[PDB]
């Protein structure tokens, strides 16, 4: 039985082409990715702290723990 | 003065084999060593001068 | 303060500290796929027995390899430039204080009202109380009021210095015959450390800069107990 | 007034010898860039050298920043193994 | 051998004693500013000269007596003259830089002006102006110098290049006499700094570059140079040049718009 | 610029230029210079910090006098000398 | 004329591997050391 | 006809191996080292201020 | 690259030797500093 | 710029020359190594025969390695060519470098 | 087969899978029974014996693709070797611990360490993120 | 007189990190404007906004030096 | 005969073989100070004692490894050795003058030595700031002898400089252009050319620190009206084209090293190689000032020095990519020198990386004077400068001496040094993020992991150092005589054999115009 003909042509160029492509996409996942586990997690975390937070309450905590040179 | 350059170029093209900062004669040889003894009796005192001065005194 | 094995910068105690997280954070996610598309594109080039070693036309490939670095740096130029014209921005400072680096010890003054100034020496490790931070802790603590805008000037009576917390966003270089300014306003009370950030002779290592955020009401019992 | 010396009457070794040379419309020094010929097998571009063998540069085509290196020995034309194009090596001197 | 037109160079002992007098200068001043001896610093000036003359020397063995200088060698000589030019230019573009860097922003301690509270600057219109002259006129008569020289006319050659050597030690002495008269110091603050750094400086080349005049003077007497070769007259006119427009700058800088 | 002998710069258009403008400048500031002449009355002397410094002392002499010290118009640290 | 070839070219001889592994040895050794010496020197000094 | 590689990298890929990991062990572990891990979790707090 | 076999091999052992050598010169001195530390920090 | 089919017409061409000598059937196999593509077996068969010509059995057999090599991790390419070039290899007697050992390390 | 220093200068074999037509035959010098084999190679190939056949390859060529393009256990001796440095290393790094390393500071003693982690606790060091944020103060241990 | 001050204001004269100028303008304007009331029989309050200003930005050392060289006459500015 | 050829030389084979046995000498000098700042970082508390004698091993490191490391072995060593050769040039253009830039380079070192032996040494940093450096708080010869050593340095180069332009530009073939030549030859030129432009500019600014330090002048002294400030901007309008000038004959020899053994003739986009290299270089004057973000300058100027300096990477960028493009469809040999080359690739690429971090100045506030920037130019200088150093040093070995090195052996030396190098350098960024600063001999307790770990990397690369060494022995000792080379044809330094003739192109090559 013959074999088919196979491509020939250009096998460089097209296993380039394919992988760049796959780099490209790989890229968006881990830009993706990244926003969502560091950048928006960043973002949350002082939002989520900073939104009830009370600074008069922190203090005293940290005066009643005997921290400062000023406060006792 | 008259030009005397035709004699510098057969003195200094004179198949002898000296390199070219002693084919003068042998006042190039005296003014070379007067040089190199300088230079390198000069850097033998600058070395005595670095241990002395390595040290306090 | 740094903590062990940390990895990033300090907890923001600025608001301008937080934008420099996450303009960091945007910018370190470029870095990180830059280079990993190197490395992978190296790894790409690596891994084939297919060959093409004659003559490879450039000016169409290069224009892709001018025009998205530099779009790539635009996208990191804008948000820098916001961050450092904001640092900028004209604020009203309602107390100035002025630093004075030493060899080597820091000396501050505040003298809006009363002619308050002191000394702050590194505590040494022999005499460090139970708790205490090595080469961190000072005798005289920089004592400021929280959630207020502070106009901090810096100097120095004889080599360079610089006055750094990195908790606040702050380095400014302490050179003799000039008069630095920085703002620094935390939001939050507490205890912030900094180190001496130019070199300075034999103890650059052991002047560091601590400073004591308290309600405005402490600050000026502290203040007036100090003349 | 005069007084002052020409090349023609004071300037001696090497300088002289170019000078000579360059009056005469020769080369001896290879301070000119040879014109090449077509470059076939029947026209090659004929090499001077004093010994039997020199380096040969090859631009192959106009404006091309690689240059082909290889040394032509005396004897039967050698082509460049770039382009093809054919040198000869003529011994004198 | 060769069927090129370039110079292979005998082997040569001047580089290192070069170098050596270098070590011995600096290693001279550094016994000169702190251990209070000048042993070492007038070995290795009297070295550096010996390695200048013989080196130099040797040159003018190489081309005027051995022919040498091919046309493809005067044209590096050529190239390698301009590139120290230039490396002399940017040399002296630092402290024109600290100059203006001083004069711009007059700090408190100066009482915030310029010129400083104290310095009593000297009159551009006087003596400062007299050495504009004279160096701008040695620019003139080096250049009846060239042309004399291309044109074959040895005596006026000699006549022009002795008047550019004259006004040079003229603008010397009169600048040695401008600073014993000057009121102010080296130590007067940041003004006497950058007025006796910069012009000290150029003094310096003013007088290297009147002893390569001097030099191609005597060559010139000795029929060295051609009417079509002479690179060492170029490379001293040039360097002369260079000299003179370095001094309009300190002028126009220094001497007038910072009175 | 008013002059025209152009089309052929030369030899001879330089020494013109040497004699007939150069020179004659350098005399004309000579003179000039020669008419300013003259000692001025050399000022009050003030110790300002910013003059005289003295950092280290000099290499030569008594390490207090600079390197070409005139002692009618150059104050020491205390002032002028007598 | 200068001797030419491999070996000939470098200022120290190759001629005995154990002659020039004693000189490579000074050589590299002695830059390493340096630092070491004058680091004690300055100890030793205050 | 067998190299050096044929007949030794087997034994040098496993002695290598096993040396390198036992002696960074050993010195990682046994000699005193100080690492000043972190210690968020593994830390019990204990107070601190006194009279 | 190609290249003739070596005009003076230098077999495994050789290599050992020099290979021992190269490293004690750097060791040895910095190792005898580094030891006496203390003798030349308080003297 | 060209077809495919204007390409390997021209090295056929370029192969079929009758009085190719040693240097241009080199020059061409040398050259033809470096594009991005396995040569067609038309254009292999041109080169076969010409080694013919030139009385040199073994460039023929190294032309057929260089196929393979061309080929790389793509493994059904070179068994297709030389499919392809059976008469050929028939026709003039040349052994495939398999049936020579030399595909043996 | 043998290939001279001197022999810089004129054209040479070498085994290049993107060279494969060197300038030069691997053989030059030709025995009498291979100067008949060459007489033999200018008739039909098909009367070349496989054995023949080979010679001939191997008086043009010195390697075959298969022979040039081999693998190797070199990567075995490369990654063992460096590991087996990597570790010496580790000697000299024990050399020192011992021998130049006096006592670290008393801040790192267990005492000091538990009393300064609760002292940074109790002024919130890092408190959004890195150090307070991983204490949890209602239930008074490291968060889970 | 429009007091209530808690530390000098942004001045557009000084609107850069280098505050070297703003302390030293406003020491030489409390002292050219004391030196003024002082002279004509005027009450010195009215520089008060001077000496506040500088008081709070310059240096403790600096206005000592100042002052010392005033009293010297070896100050370089014009008062 | 010894004497008239390696002391009295006017050959650039001698002088380039001079510069490698210097910048080999050196570069154990340089190991050996960062193994010394390395021990004493290694463990909390103080090892040597308190900053001075730190910083004085610290600024004799810089000193050390940049002038008379670098600098000699990639100008003065492959320099010389291969630009005639790449031109077919039969020396360089001032033969003469170029044996006394070498012979400056010993005496230059030996001040430097000098310096570190008197008094309490120099522990100014090698920016050599005042007024730490000036004669109050460095009283004694130390700084002056550093000055003095740094005179002679610049002395050398300029020389060097000068003569560099004038053989790439007056001694090629007649029919060679500018657009003829290899790229490693046109990093020389560029090279030469920052060196002839801001090394003046150097010497200016340290001049007036020696008039300050002895002749009572107040450049820098606010006493006199002077700005410490001032001799910032001096050094560093020198400083960053010296930074550029240490990483450019790098770029050339990486572009020759991936060409070669990528099987290629040529590199991908030549003028794109020449455009980006000749940007690089002009854009290196206009930066200067993002070393100086924290001293206080307006905010105008603290956006322009941002802007500047990030558009460095676009002709840097185009660099990589060409290298990139080099590899794409070679016939790929894996020796050692391409592994160096392949280490610089991607080793560069991430230090540039953190330099394009650093250029915010907002960022850079946080970030300066602190571990970030040792672990930014570490990586473009110790792995980066490095690996094209020891790339370029082992495939032009067999080039220069006529043998060639073990190949196995040469492979372990990489290995080795890969991880020493990175395990050093890359936890030092966690240290910077988090406020480690510069120039410390002791730190905080927090930050003794990642100190302990970056120590443990230096003792690994000081086995590769030792490995080195005992490489190039073997090769001298077994003496395996160079055959023949590949890619002649595109490689012109190669065919006049191994080693070249004392005199090499006596004859011209021929080449014509057509
Ligand atoms: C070889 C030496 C070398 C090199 C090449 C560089 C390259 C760069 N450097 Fe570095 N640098 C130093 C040596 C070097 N540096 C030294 C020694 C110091 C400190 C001196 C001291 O204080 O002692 C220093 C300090 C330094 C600072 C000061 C930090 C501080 O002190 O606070 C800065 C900030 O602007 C900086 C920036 C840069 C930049 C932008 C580059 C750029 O040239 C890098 C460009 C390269 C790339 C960007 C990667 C390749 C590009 C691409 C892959 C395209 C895609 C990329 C993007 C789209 C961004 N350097
Ligand atoms: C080219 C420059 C260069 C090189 C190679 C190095 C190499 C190293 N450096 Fe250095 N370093 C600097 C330039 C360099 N450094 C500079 C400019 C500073 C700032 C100084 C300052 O703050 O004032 C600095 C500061 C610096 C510090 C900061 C000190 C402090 O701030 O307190 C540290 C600490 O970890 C450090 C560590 C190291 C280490 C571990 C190496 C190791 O990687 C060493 C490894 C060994 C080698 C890289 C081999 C050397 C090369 C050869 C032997 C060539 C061989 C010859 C031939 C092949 C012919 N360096
Ligand atoms: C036309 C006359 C010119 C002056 C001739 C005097 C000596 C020549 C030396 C040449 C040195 C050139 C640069 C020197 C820098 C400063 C010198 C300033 C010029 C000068 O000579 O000015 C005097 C300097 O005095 C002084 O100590 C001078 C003390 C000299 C100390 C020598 C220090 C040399 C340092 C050289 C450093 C290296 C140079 C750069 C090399 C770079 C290489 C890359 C001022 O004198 P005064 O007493 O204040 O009185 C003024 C009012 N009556
Ligand atoms: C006086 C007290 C202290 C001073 C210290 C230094 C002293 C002064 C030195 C002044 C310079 C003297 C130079 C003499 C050079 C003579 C050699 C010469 O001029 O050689 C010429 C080549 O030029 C060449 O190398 C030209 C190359 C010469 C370049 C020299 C330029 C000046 C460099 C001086 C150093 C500057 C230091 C900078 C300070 C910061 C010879 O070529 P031609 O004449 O064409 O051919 C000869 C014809 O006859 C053929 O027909
Ligand atoms: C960063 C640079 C490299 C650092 C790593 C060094 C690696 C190991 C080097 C060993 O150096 C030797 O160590 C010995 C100890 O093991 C010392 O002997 C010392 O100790 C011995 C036993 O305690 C005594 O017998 C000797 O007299 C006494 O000199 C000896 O002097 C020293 O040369
Ligand atoms: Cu103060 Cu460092
Ligand atoms: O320096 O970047
Ligand atoms: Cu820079
Ligand atoms: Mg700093
Ligand atoms: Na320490
Ligand atoms: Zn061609």
């Amino acid at each position: 039985t013959a074999l088919a003909k196979p491509q020939m042509r250009g096998l460089l160029a097209r296993r380039l082409r394919f992988h760049i492509v796959g780099a490209f996409m790989v890229s968006l996942g881990f830009a993706t990715f990244y926003k969502f586990a560091v950048a928006e997690k960043r973002k949350k975390a002082y939002a989520d702290f900073y939104r009830n937070y009370d600074s008069m309450k922190d203090f005293e905590e940290m005066r009643k723990a005997g921290i400062f040179q000023s406060a006792k | 003065f008259e030009n005397r350059v035709a004699e510098k170029q057969k003195l200094f093209q004179e198949d002898n084999g000296l390199p070219v900062h002693l084919k003068g004669g042998a006042t190039d040889n005296i003014l070379y060593r007067v040089t190199m003894t300088l230079c390198l009796g000069g850097t033998l005192y600058s070395l005595y001068c670095l241990g002395w001065a390595s040290f306090p005194h | 303060m740094a903590y062990p094995m940390q990895l990033g910068f300090q907890d923001a105690t600025s608001p301008i500290m937080e934008e420099l997280l996450h303009f960091h954070d945007h910018t370190l996610m470029i870095v990180f796929l830059i280079s990993s598309l190197v490395l992978y594109i190296i790894s790409l080039m690596l891994t084939t027995k297919l060959t093409h070693t004659s003559t490879m036309d450039a000016q169409e490939v290069e224009t892709i390899w001018t025009i998205l670095p530099a779009i790539i740096l635009i996208l990191i130029a804008l948000p820098s430039l916001r961050i450092l014209y904001m640092m900028d921005e004209i604020n009203n400072p309602s107390l100035t204080v002025k630093t004075m680096g030493h060899q080597w010890y820091w000396s501050y003054e505040y003298t809006d009202y009363e002619d308050l100034s002191f000394d702050s020496y590194m505590i040494p490790t022999s005499e460090l109380k139970p708790g205490e931070l090595r080469l961190l802790e000072v005798d005289n603590r920089v004592v400021l009021p929280m959630e207020m805008t502070i106009r901090m000037l810096v100097s120095s009576e004889d080599v360079l210095h610089s006055w750094a917390v990195p908790s606040l966003g702050l380095k400014t270089d302490a050179i003799p015959g000039r008069l630095n300014q920085t703002t620094l306003m935390s939001s939050r009370p507490g205890l912030y450390y900094g180190q001496c950030s130019e070199i300075c002779g034999s103890n650059h290592s052991f002047m560091p800069i601590v400073l004591e955020l308290v309600p405005l009401k402490y600050f000026e019992k502290w203040s007036a107990s100090m003349l | 007034g005069g007084g002052v010396p020409t090349d023609e009457e004071q300037a001696t070794g090497l300088e002289r010898e170019v000078m000579l040379a360059a009056r005469k419309g020769q080369d001896p020094y290879n301070i000119l860039a040879p014109k090449a010929t077509s470059g076939t097998k029947e026209d090659p571009n004929l090499v001077p050298s004093i010994t039997n063998k020199r380096i040969v540069g090859c631009i192959c085509e106009e404006d091309n920043s690689t240059v082909i290196w290889f040394w032509l020995h005396k004897g039967e034309a050698q082509r460049c193994p770039s382009c093809g194009t054919h040198y000869k090596l003529v011994p004198h001197q | 051998h060769q069927t090129h037109a370039y110079h292979m160079v005998n082997p040569s002992p001047w580089p290192l004693t070069g170098a050596l007098s270098a070590l011995l200068m600096t290693s001279g001043l550094t016994m000169w500013f702190h251990f209070n001896s000048m042993t070492l610093l007038m070995i290795g000036l009297t070295t550096n000269m010996l390695t200048m003359y013989q080196w130099w020397r040797d040159v003018i063995r190489e081309s005027t007596f051995q022919g040498h200088h091919t046309p493809a060698v005067q044209k590096g000589l050529r190239y390698g003259m301009i590139l120290f030019i230039i490396s002399e230019v940017l040399f002296f573009t630092g402290f024109f830089w600290a100059f203006y860097h001083s004069s711009l922003a007059p700090t408190p301690e100066l009482g915030g002006c310029w010129p400083p509270t104290g310095i009593h600057p000297l009159n551009p219109l006087e003596v400062p102006l007299l050495n504009t002259s004279v160096l701008l006129a040695s620019g003139v008569s080096i250049t009846w110098a060239h042309h004399s020289l291309m044109e074959g006319d040895r005596k006026h050659m000699l006549q022009a290049l002795f008047i550019t050597i004259t006004l040079g030690v003229y603008f010397t002495l009169l600048q040695a006499s401008e600073y014993y008269e000057a009121p102010f110091t080296i130590s007067d603050g940041v003004y006497g700094s950058t007025f006796f750094v910069a012009t000290g400086f150029h003094g310096l080349h003013v007088i290297i570059g009147s002893t390569f005049l001097i030099v191609c003077f005597f060559r010139q007497l000795k029929f060295h140079f051609t009417s079509n070769h002479h690179f060492g007259f170029e490379a001293g006119a040039w360097y002369w040049h260079f000299v003179d427009v370095v001094w309009l700058f300190l002028y126009v800088s220094i001497y007038w718009w910072g009175s | 610029a008013a002059k025209g002998d152009h089309g052929g710069t030369g030899a001879r258009t330089w020494r013109f230029l040497t004699f007939g403008l150069a020179l004659p400048s350098v005399a004309l500031c000579t003179l000039n210079s020669w008419l300013h002449s003259g000692h001025r009355e050399r000022p009050a002397f003030i110790p300002y910090h910013h003059l005289r410094i003295r950092t280290k002392p000099f290499s030569w002499g008594d390490g207090n006098h600079t390197f070409f010290h005139n002692p009618r118009v150059n104050p020491l640290p205390t002032g002028y000398e007598k | 004329h200068y001797e030419e070839g491999p070996g000939k070219n470098i200022p120290f001889s190759v001629e005995n591997k154990w002659r020039l592994l004693a000189m490579m040895t000074l050589f590299f050794g002695s830059g390493f050391a340096a630092p070491f010496f004058i680091v004690r020197h300055q100890l030793l000094k205050k | 006809a067998p190299d050096f590689h044929d007949k030794y990298g087997n034994a040098v890929l496993a002695s290598g191996a096993t040396f390198c990991v036992a002696v960074w062990v050993y010195m990682a572990t046994q000699i005193g080292i100080e690492w000043n891990p972190s210690p968020v979790g593994r830390v019990t707090p204990k107070e601190w201020r006194e009279q | 690259i190609t290249a003739k076999p070596a005009k003076t091999p230098t077999s495994p052992k050789e290599q050992a030797i020099g290979l021992s050598v190269t490293f004690l010169s750097f060791l040895l001195p910095a190792g005898w500093v580094l030891y006496h530390l203390d003798n030349y920090k308080k003297s | 710029h060209e077809t495919d089919e204007e390409f390997d017409a021209r090295w056929v061409t370029y192969f079929n020359k009758p009085d190719i000598d040693a240097w241009e059937l080199r020059k061409g196999m040398n050259t033809l190594v470096g594009y991005d593509l396995v040569p067609e077996p038309k254009i292999i068969d041109a080169a076969l025969r010409a080694c013919r010509r030139l009385n040199d059995f073994a460039s023929a057999v190294r032309i057929l390695e260089v196929v393979k090599d061309k080929a790389g991790p793509h493994k059904e390419i070179y068994p297709y060519v030389i499919q392809e070039l059976r008469p050929t290899l028939n026709e003039l007697g040349i052994s495939t470098p398999e049936e020579l050992g030399l595909d043996k390390v | 087969s043998v290939v001279k220093s001197e022999d810089y200068a004129l054209p040479s074999y070498v085994d290049r899978r993107d060279y494969p037509l060197p300038d030069v035959a691997h053989v030059k010098n030709l025995s009498a029974s291979q100067k008949a084999l060459k007489e033999k190679e200018k008739a039909s190939w098909s009367s070349l014996s496989i054995d023949e056949k080979v010679e001939l390859y191997r008086l043009k060529f010195k390697e075959s693709f298969a022979e040039m393009n081999r693998s190797t256990n070199e990567w075995k001796t490369v990654v063992g070797a460096a590991m087996f440095f990597i570790g010496f290393t580790a000697l000299l790094l024990i050399w020192e611990k011992h021998y130049v390393y006096g006592p670290i500071p008393h801040t790192f003693e267990e005492e000091w360490v538990a009393k300064q982690t609760k002292r940074m606790l109790d002024m919130k060091v890092a408190p959004i993120q890195g150090f307070s944020a991983k204490w949890d103060y209602d239930k008074n241990e490291w968060k889970k | 007189k429009i007091k209530n001050y808690q530390t000098a204001p942004f001045d557009s004269r000084f609107p850069n990190q280098n505050q070297t100028r703003n302390c030293w303008q406003n020491y030489l304007d409390f002292h050219r404007c004391e030196k003024a009331m002082t002279a004509k029989g005027g009450d010195v309050s009215v520089c008060e906004w001077y000496r506040r200003v500088y008081k709070s930005l310059c240096p403790i050392s600096w206005v000592s030096t100042w002052d010392d060289r005033r009293a010297e006459g070896t100050f370089p500015g014009k008062i």
